[PDB]
């Protein structure tokens, strides 16, 4: 075994650097879920907030001595918004990735 | 070389994995940071929210004072200083109504008319000037007729003298004054009453004018007397409508000699100019320029008879 | 061995380049994208804000013709539609009111009034009783024709139908050129004390009656839920409403945004908020309720008017 | 819109 | 670079050991080519003393009381003499392996 | 990565086996197929090394006849080939010679005989000068008819000759029942002091005149130097041939195995090597040279006579 | 599995590189031994070589002694002390010669003739008879005829007495003697010539014997006197050859009465049985067993005249 | 066999 030590090994050596991508891969995908459902629930409140800003903002032409107007736009964020939440590939998690 | 790629190609996916820790964070304080300026933004939308409650000021309706009286000097004599829009509440009057008060030297003058700019039609029917129409303001600079009931009313509370100011487009000021002025009530139509002319650079318009053009004008524009007649009741002593031919309200005899209702020709003065009709209608005042001549401003004011003016006279022997 | 790796190393570099990199890359977007709408808005308010350093003002005359209701200037000569000055009780001041003088006959006195969300209608039950907002502004030159959001006081509105019977007049208009009616020949409140309770009677027009037949599109109790009349006036601080009387969180008027004779909430809705457009959604709703300029019976639920009045006039 |  | 080199250890390392198992392979070579010629000489002399041996024995049946006798053939001997020499192919290698 | 290693290997995998394997087979088969050659051989001569404990006899009677030469035995009734005594010089003892009776007409002395490889010739010149080897064998009975190996000494054929000229004969046989004869009218040698030089006359035969015409089948000096007449006797011991007569690497005996009349070598080699089967080859040959029973005239110098004999006779 | 086997692969030829290079070792020790073999061997035939360089032994020739004399006696009276072979040379003798010498009481009795078993053909011509032929040995058991010129030479030298052994298929052994026996030279043939019969138990069949067939018996037999003849020349008083009938040189006269050179008959007595012809030629010895009993043993032996018991009577 |  005088050169199959080495090799052989340096072969279970990869794995324990590839085995590892996997436990890491692992928490990337415990963070990108936990940072699914905050995106969800930050894309609701920023837009209810919005359109209540839109709906005072409106109040103040009968309030104040200039009135400008706040204008709304595209929607393309709940488009968006959709892919990053609905694209939940996220979940995934193999299993011999443990010992 | 693949055994020598698969780990090259590890070499390559572990920098990238930490990157993708990296990024994930910058994620994370990128989703910190906007949290916060959602709650940033939640504050500034109360705060609006409470500024934008307030509706605009009705800065006329607050210039008008609280002060009151049988009539705008009564006003004076309850501490009326300035001259603005005040309510005043003539004795059979039912409901207090507002005014413009004009307040000189201590003078209550209670305005019943005024022409400014020709901005409000006068070609109006009988109900509508009984009942008033125009706009009032803190400055008298607006058009109106005041009312002929309420005219009614304040006239026969007291005695009141009428000045009329009249004013030409070269911008001159003369006016002419009349006695115990007053309106009969609507049972006897809106007659126009008066002792006499008291005074004025102006000329007694009212009195009549002569034109040459007949042998009775002065008598054939002699308004003392005269009902009042608007575009659907003729009510003066023309075969015609004098009312409906001016298309204006008011003491309509053998037509007018002084006629502050006409319709408002800008400029000097209207003409016949390509006579398409006689109908002599603008804003004129014959005793103080043709039939022909619209004026610029006019006001018909009210003040008590019981007031005005000087004397000195020493004992003497 | 060697492919038990190429296996392994396969399925990998596929989640780190997609999995991962795909999720990380198009959120980083969306938090980008989120941020650019806040400041958006930051600098809408901001604007705002700093041009309310001055309150507005209305500076336009006043009509010299009068009378107690609008009807009552309309047979003074009063035929165009605009701030008016009335005095309905010679013990109280007149004050300013917007007479429609060509819808229907005109004589209508407007009590309520939505064209454009310049007015705040989320009041306390104070300021509800009292009245709030614009009548009219001003044309350009000085008369104020341009109808302004207001709501004439409650208590007002109450003494004019003490002193006699009205009959309302609901005029609404969408967003799309379509206008509706709905008046009611009774109309009547009783007094604080009642909660100011609603009183309408005889239903005729297009619109629906919302008032004492509720929205049809809901079918039994559901339905009967939503009928207004006979109701007390409900306000943000002031539950009145048929929604759980002990329960303070079954409040129609905190959800729901206006005060109103809510009835186990509604199925007319004026008084909500002024949401643009027309359309919204529960998303949108401060409280996932049908909050908004509504009218059920004519565009369902989640379409707020573009136009919304009150009108009233005796006989 | 009634109620629950 | 972690088992990068390592591995790149285990193939210069065995890149060598394989020019190494040459050398002995080639060694075998020169030696087989020897104990080829040695038997092609010890074939020979084992002959020669094979005839002498012949010549000699028969001198005994005039010199002795009883008398013996020899044999003497095979080709499986003149066979298998140049089969074992013409497997000189213990002479191939190879040119490549020098730098 | 995958060829060299892999490739390289398809041709290490031709020496290791398809080759250097292949050679490790006679390597091995034939050093312990010699180890049995040898193990037989080690055991002939270790077997009639036993067998000679006990040395050979001839108990065989002897014939009442005899004379001076084999030709006077004749004429005296000795008509039968075998061993008789004979007395050619009167103050020197008779002595054993195998006589031939019956070739070309009998009376032959026979001086030197070859017939089976009983006897060395391969002997010292001492040995050759006072004779060697059997007359004869007893043919059962005890009678000694059946010829033996030997060389009735040098010497004596000298005296033979020296009282009167003889007249030799060789008779020889192959090993394939042929035989040829070659005598020549007149032989005598000198005397030892001159090596027994040899000198011969008239061939005749049909053998080949190898003694004095040397073996015809060499051209030119070739030829020349193959002639016997006039040559002197060399042995193991003593060279007086023909070759190089300075260098003693030079010696005709050494190399040839036999005492005879070598002259620059030879063309007839009775006393030589006794092959058996007649032909051998130079591979065998002790010295690579043409030893044994050769008589190129008649079968070249690779075949060893079967039969070969020297025979003298007055007249 | 691409560098898995080409790790593996150097493991295999890394390791039948040692098998490859065991069995290379294993050659140069099989090879070594050999040389040695070869040599232990190369030794062995340096040494068989001289061992089977002396010839056999003859024996025969190695038990002929190496006194002399005038004859047998002579012989004794130098040393000769056991029967043998030794060279003699009479007195006229050119050449000693080989001859068989039987010593008894201290007397060397020099045999002539001798039949033993009938090996040795006696139908020899004259020049055959005269210079002898069959064969001699240590022991005398061998048939021959030394010679009659030899034995010319050997009787004329002094006085000999002739004694003849015979030996019947009984075995038995009578003899008979006759003195001072001798041959005339070639000159006048080989005459046979005796004093007398001296003694035997034999039967004097030489002075003749009757046979009752003829008147001349005794005459047609009697050998003193005849000379000698062989089948190639006759000698004898007979119009024929009796030498030739008998086929076998003698001194012949009417034929014979002691006849011992005749053909060897095997078994008992020959006989005329189914007569073919008579010939008698048998070895026979008449005054002792019929012309038709051919003997078995047979010995001519000479002694010189003045020996023995001369002087006993 | 002769010599060279
Ligand atoms: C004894 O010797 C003689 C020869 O001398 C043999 O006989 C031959 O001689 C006969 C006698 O004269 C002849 O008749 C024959 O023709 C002759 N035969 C031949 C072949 O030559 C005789 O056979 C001998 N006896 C024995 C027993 O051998
Ligand atoms: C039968 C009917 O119209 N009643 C409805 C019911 O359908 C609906 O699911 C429920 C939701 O709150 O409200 C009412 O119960
Ligand atoms: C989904 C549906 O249409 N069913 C409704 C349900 O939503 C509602 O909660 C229930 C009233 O409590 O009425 C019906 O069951
Ligand atoms: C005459 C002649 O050609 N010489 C021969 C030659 O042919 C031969 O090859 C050589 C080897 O035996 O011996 C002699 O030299
Ligand atoms: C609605 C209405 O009555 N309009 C009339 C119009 O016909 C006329 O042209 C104008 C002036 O005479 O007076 C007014
Ligand atoms: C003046 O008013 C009358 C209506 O009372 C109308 O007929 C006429 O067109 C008006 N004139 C102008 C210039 O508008
Ligand atoms: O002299 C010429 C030379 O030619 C060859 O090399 C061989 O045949 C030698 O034996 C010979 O001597
Ligand atoms: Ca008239
Ligand atoms: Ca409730
Ligand atoms: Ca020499
Ligand atoms: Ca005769």
């Amino acid at each position: 075994n005088e050169l199959e030590v080495r090799y052989s090994e340096v072969l279970r050596e990869l794995e324990r650097r590839i085995i590892h991508l996997q436990r890491r891969i692992n928490m990337q995908l415990q963070q990108l879920t936990l940072l699914q459902h905050n995106i969800k629930t930050q894309v609701s409140q920023i837009l209810r907030v919005e359109v209540d800003i839109d709906v005072a903002l409106r109040a103040c032409k009968g309030s104040c001595a200039r009135y400008l107007e706040y204008r709304l736009d595209k929607e393309k964020n709940l488009q968006l918004e959709k892919a990053a939440s609905y694209i939940a590939n996220l979940k995934f998690e193999r299993f011999e990735e443990v010992v | 070389k693949t055994v020598q790629k698969i780990l090259e190609e590890v070499r390559i996916l572990e920098q990238i994995g930490v990157s993708h820790d990296a990024q994930i964070q910058e994620l994370s304080e990128m989703w910190r940071v906007n949290q916060q300026f959602v709650t940033r933004l939640q504050q500034q939308l109360v705060d609006i929210r409470q500024t934008c409650s307030r509706p605009c000021q009705d800065t006329t309706a607050n210039k008008i004072s609280p002060i009151t009286g049988k009539d705008c000097q009564q006003v004076v004599d309850n501490g009326g200083k300035d001259s603005g829009l005040y309510y005043i509440k003539p004795l059979k009057a039912k409901q207090p109504f507002l005014v413009f008060c004009e307040i000189e030297n201590g003078n209550g003058w209670t305005v019943i008319q005024h022409r400014h700019d020709g901005s409000v039609n006068f070609t109006r029917d009988w109900v509508s000037y009984r009942e008033g129409f125009g706009y009032l303001a803190p400055t008298l600079t607006t058009e109106f007729w005041l009312g002929n009931e309420k005219i009614h009313l304040l006239t026969g509370q007291q005695a009141y003298r009428l000045r009329i100011d009249l004013t030409d487009w070269e911008n001159t000021h003369r006016y002419a004054d009349y006695g115990h002025f007053k309106l009969t009530p609507e049972s006897d139509e809106y007659r126009l009453f008066y002792s006499m002319y008291l005074d004025g650079d102006a000329g007694n318009a009212f009195d009549g004018f002569d034109f040459g053009d007949d042998p009775q004008d002065k008598f054939y524009t002699t308004h003392l007397g005269m009902l009042f007649s608007t575009p659907e009741r003729d009510n003066d002593k023309y075969e015609g409508s004098c009312a409906e031919q001016d298309g204006s309200g008011w003491w309509m005899n053998r037509c007018h000699a002084g006629h502050l209702n006409g319709k408002y020709y800008f400029g000097g003065n209207y003409r016949k100019t390509d006579v398409e009709f006689p109908y002599d209608d603008g804003i004129i005042w014959a005793t103080w320029h043709d039939r022909w001549y619209s004026l610029k401003m006019t006001t018909m004011k009210l003040l008590p008879m019981g007031r005005d003016l000087s004397g000195h006279g020493g004992q003497q022997q | 061995a060697q492919k038990e790796i190429e296996n392994r190393y396969k399925e990998v570099k596929i989640r780190i380049e997609s999995t991962v990199a795909g999720s990380l890359r198009s959120m980083k977007s969306v938090l980008e994208h989120l941020r650019a709408k806040m400041q958006r808005m930051e600098e809408a308010i901001k604007t705002q804000k700093e041009l309310c350093s001055a309150p507005c003002t209305v500076n336009c005359r006043v009509p010299v013709v009068s009378g107690m209701h609008c009807e009552d200037i309309y047979r003074n000569g009063g035929r165009t539609s605009e701030a008016y000055y009335i005095q309905p009780d010679l013990f109280s001041e007149p004050y300013k009111v917007f007479c429609d003088m060509e819808s229907h006959g005109g004589g209508w006195t407007v009590v309520q009034n939505r064209v454009d969300g310049s007015s705040n209608f989320a009041r306390d039950w104070n300021t509800y009783k009292a009245e709030f907002g614009n009548i009219a502004f001003g044309n350009g030159k000085s008369i104020c024709n341009i109808p302004g959001e207001y709501w004439l006081g409650t208590k007002t509105v109450h003494q004019l139908t003490k002193q006699h019977t009205q009959q309302v007049l609901f005029d609404m208009s969408d967003w799309e050129g379509s206008s509706v009616y709905a008046q009611y020949a009774s109309f009547r409140p009783e007094n604080e004390a009642q909660g100011y309770r609603l009183w309408v009677e005889d239903y005729s027009g297009n619109a629906g009656n919302a008032l004492l037949e509720g929205a049809t599109q809901l079918m039994g109790d559901n339905r009967t839920m939503t009928i207004h009349n006979g109701m007390q006036f409900s306000t943000f601080d002031r539950d009145n409403d048929n929604w759980n009387p002990g329960d303070p969180t079954k409040h129609c008027s905190r959800e729901d945004a206006g005060g109103w004779w809510y009835n186990r909430c509604h199925a007319a809705n004026p008084n909500g908020r002024y949401y643009w457009g027309g359309i919204y959604t529960k998303e949108q709703a401060d409280y996932g309720t049908d909050d908004g300029v509504v009218w059920m019976n004519w565009k369902g639920s989640w379409y707020s008017m573009r136009q919304m009045a009150m009108k009233l006039r005796p006989k | 819109g009634h109620r629950p």
